[PDB]
């Protein structure tokens, strides 16, 4: 079934399987939610990805 | 564990150093991709009925989380069934034709029987004419 | 008592010293997994009617508590019906062929009888003319 797939498709599945996991693992929507409170208080909204 | 067999071998085909927005892939939460997601599941629900997508495929669509995998499953399951219906049309066509072949083979067998049935009456009429003439 | 026969056996594999989120499993109460539980239970009902899913398996889905268990159960019974509907079509396909097989040999038995019938009138006819010649 990967003969009907495309190269931009296999790169897109791998990108989502990385992103769908770690959003649910770290609970990233809460990390972005604390960052909005600094946005309304400083005017700054910064994150480090390490 | 979080990636597949084909997804882990992407690391070998070169250049993965380069950002994904250089290879045509962007992170997008916008009204275009929610409209494409709501279309692609409504299209699958319209394909679940009329027996175009199996119940194996639709549960893979609900647990996909990527608009291109769930696009390829609609494409893959349509090509499989439309191949199966085209060969089912073909096997039903040749079956009535071999039925048309076996009825034709027996009626010329009936036809060849009555002509060999007739001549052996005719040549034995020559025999019963022959014996008493002595 | 609270676990299955398979679920007590993953302890024998060398992985349960580590967290579950290292093997792709997280706890989730979101809009994502709540929509999946609706989409599996609605697809179960559309499979219950149109005779694709039995009443025994629907009772297993309601008391399943896992969104991947009831994914593997709807795919289980749908594979059970598609093999039965394929073999019953093939059993009906050979049944018309074997009736057509036995109707073929019986009319050839009507064919092979009348060629050996008429020659028997012929060979006794030669005995008639040979007796009168003496
Ligand atoms: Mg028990």
């Amino acid at each position: 079934d990967y003969y009907t797939y495309e190269w931009q498709d296999i790169r897109e599945v791998r990108a989502n399987e990385l992103l769908n996991h770690y959003i649910k693992e770290y609970d990233i929507p809460l990390i972005f939610n604390n960052g909005f409170m600094d946005a309304m208080t400083c005017g700054e909204e910064i994150y480090q990805c390490d | 564990y979080i990636l597949s067999d084909t997804s882990t071998r992407v690391m070998e085909i070169d250049g993965d150093e380069f950002a994904e927005a250089d290879y045509g892939l962007v992170v997008d939460n916008s009204n275009g991709t929610q409209e494409l997601q709501q279309k692609l599941d409504t299209l699958a629900q319209a394909a679940l009925q009329t027996q175009t997508l199996s119940f194996s495929t639709i549960t893979k669509l609900y647990t996909s989380s990527s608009l291109a995998e769930k696009q390829r499953l609609i494409e893959k399951d349509e090509k499989q069934i439309r191949e199966r219906q085209a060969q089912a049309q073909k096997e039903q066509l040749e079956a009535q034709q071999q039925i048309a072949a076996m009825q034709q083979q027996q009626k010329e067998a009936e036809l060849l029987q009555k002509e060999e049935a007739n001549i052996r009456d005719n040549q034995t009429k020559i025999i019963i004419a022959q014996i008493q003439s002595e």
